[PDB]
């Protein structure tokens, strides 16, 4: 029983440091404009107004 | 005289600096850049 104890929550501790890399491809995911259209913009408008 | 950071380039026998001044000035301004210049067909 105590055997079990010990490696199930040795992974579940593990999954945190696992999922935290989930975490930021997630939000990078959703912070992230596509190429196509971030690189014209960038560069065919000098300034901008 | 002092040292500066700049490219050279040679084309002919004439050695010649090579601009292309757009981070340095005209950057995060209101004015626009030369040599966007436009023509009429």
């Amino acid at each position: 029983a105590i055997q079990q104890m010990a490696r199930n929550l040795r992974t579940v501790l593990d999954s945190f440091e696992r999922g935290t890399a989930d975490q930021l491809l997630g939000v990078l995911l959703e912070k992230a404009p596509p190429l196509s259209l971030l690189s014209p913009i960038n560069k065919f408008q000098p300034e901008g107004h | 005289n002092a040292r500066v950071p700049a490219d050279l380039v040679i084309v002919g026998d004439k050695l010649v600096f090579l601009e292309a001044l757009e981070r340095r000035v005209y950057q995060a301004t209101r004015v626009a850049y030369p040599l966007i210049g436009n023509i009429d067909i």
